[PDB]
Protein backbone atom coordinates (compact mmCIF):
# COMPACT_ATOMS: atom_id res chain seq x y z
CA UNK A 1 0.00 0.00 0.00
CA UNK A 2 1.07 3.57 -0.95
CA UNK A 3 -1.59 6.13 -0.62
CA UNK A 4 0.79 8.64 -1.73
CA UNK A 5 -1.14 11.27 -3.55
CA UNK A 6 -0.08 14.35 -5.98
CA UNK A 7 -0.94 18.03 -6.23
CA UNK A 8 -1.89 20.29 -9.34
CA UNK A 9 -2.30 24.12 -9.99
CA UNK A 10 -5.21 26.33 -9.31
CA UNK A 11 -7.48 27.06 -12.45
CA UNK A 12 -10.21 28.84 -12.35
CA UNK A 13 -12.58 30.15 -15.01
CA UNK A 14 -14.61 33.19 -14.99
CA UNK A 15 -16.54 35.23 -17.75
CA UNK A 16 -16.14 38.94 -17.47
CA UNK A 17 -18.29 42.06 -19.57
CA UNK A 18 -18.49 45.60 -18.65
CA UNK A 19 -20.84 47.61 -20.19
CA UNK A 20 -22.29 51.24 -20.64
CA UNK A 21 -24.25 53.43 -22.20
CA UNK A 22 -25.27 56.19 -24.24
CA UNK A 23 -28.11 59.37 -24.39
CA UNK A 24 -28.04 62.40 -26.39
CA UNK A 25 -29.55 65.59 -25.33
CA UNK A 26 -30.57 68.29 -27.44
CA UNK A 27 -31.91 71.94 -26.51
CA UNK A 28 -33.79 73.86 -29.46
CA UNK A 29 -36.18 76.68 -29.89
CA UNK A 30 -38.36 78.59 -32.45
CA UNK A 31 -36.61 81.06 -34.03
CA UNK A 32 -37.31 84.70 -33.04
CA UNK A 33 -35.33 86.89 -34.83
CA UNK A 34 -31.31 86.37 -33.87
CA UNK A 35 -28.28 88.29 -32.32
CA UNK A 36 -27.53 90.35 -35.33
CA UNK A 37 -24.69 93.11 -35.17
CA UNK A 38 -25.39 96.80 -35.53
CA UNK A 39 -28.89 95.91 -34.54
CA UNK A 40 -29.94 98.92 -36.31
CA UNK A 41 -33.73 100.97 -36.91
CA UNK A 42 -33.93 100.84 -40.72
CA UNK A 43 -35.95 102.41 -43.91
CA UNK A 44 -36.35 100.58 -46.35
CA UNK A 45 -36.60 102.00 -50.30
CA UNK A 46 -37.19 100.03 -53.69
CA UNK B 1 -42.62 99.47 -31.24
CA UNK B 2 -42.12 98.61 -35.27
CA UNK B 3 -38.33 99.38 -36.42
CA UNK B 4 -39.72 99.74 -39.85
CA UNK B 5 -42.09 102.77 -38.84
CA UNK B 6 -45.93 102.40 -39.20
CA UNK B 7 -53.11 104.85 -41.45
CA UNK B 8 -51.02 107.83 -39.75
CA UNK B 9 -53.87 109.84 -38.28
CA UNK B 10 -52.86 111.19 -35.20
CA UNK B 11 -51.39 109.39 -32.29
CA UNK B 12 -53.39 108.43 -29.19
CA UNK B 13 -51.81 109.43 -25.84
CA UNK B 14 -50.70 107.18 -22.97
CA UNK B 15 -52.87 107.92 -20.04
CA UNK B 16 -50.94 106.81 -16.66
CA UNK B 17 -52.25 107.47 -13.10
CA UNK B 18 -50.79 109.84 -11.75
CA UNK B 19 -49.40 108.16 -8.63
CA UNK B 20 -49.46 104.49 -8.67
CA UNK B 21 -47.13 102.18 -10.77
CA UNK B 22 -47.33 101.42 -14.22
CA UNK B 23 -44.89 98.62 -16.48
CA UNK B 24 -44.14 99.75 -19.42
CA UNK B 25 -44.38 97.02 -22.43
CA UNK B 26 -42.61 97.80 -25.20
CA UNK B 27 -42.58 94.96 -27.83
CA UNK B 28 -39.69 94.18 -30.18
CA UNK B 29 -41.40 93.74 -33.99
CA UNK B 30 -38.47 92.88 -36.28
CA UNK B 31 -37.69 95.37 -39.64
CA UNK B 32 -40.17 93.82 -42.21
CA UNK B 33 -42.70 92.87 -39.80
CA UNK B 34 -42.69 90.35 -37.26
CA UNK B 35 -42.05 90.19 -33.43
CA UNK B 36 -38.05 90.07 -32.41
CA UNK B 37 -36.10 88.80 -29.20
CA UNK B 38 -34.87 91.36 -26.99
CA UNK B 39 -31.22 90.72 -28.71
CA UNK B 40 -27.96 92.26 -29.52
CA UNK B 41 -29.54 95.49 -27.14
CA UNK B 42 -27.28 95.57 -24.18
CA UNK B 43 -28.68 98.97 -23.00
CA UNK B 44 -32.51 100.33 -23.23
CA UNK B 45 -32.75 104.01 -21.74
CA UNK B 46 -36.40 105.97 -21.35
CA UNK B 47 -35.92 109.13 -21.79
CA UNK B 48 -38.97 110.79 -20.91
CA UNK B 49 -38.67 114.56 -22.51
CA UNK B 50 -37.06 116.95 -19.80
CA UNK B 51 -38.36 114.89 -16.95
CA UNK B 52 -35.32 112.14 -16.28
Amino acid sequence: TRVHSYRGVLIITDELTVEAGSRVSLSGYVSDGGTSDVFTICRLLD
Amino acid sequence: APMNGKSNNCNEIVKIPFDSSCLLGVKLYNCENKRVNVNSVEAAFITIDTAF
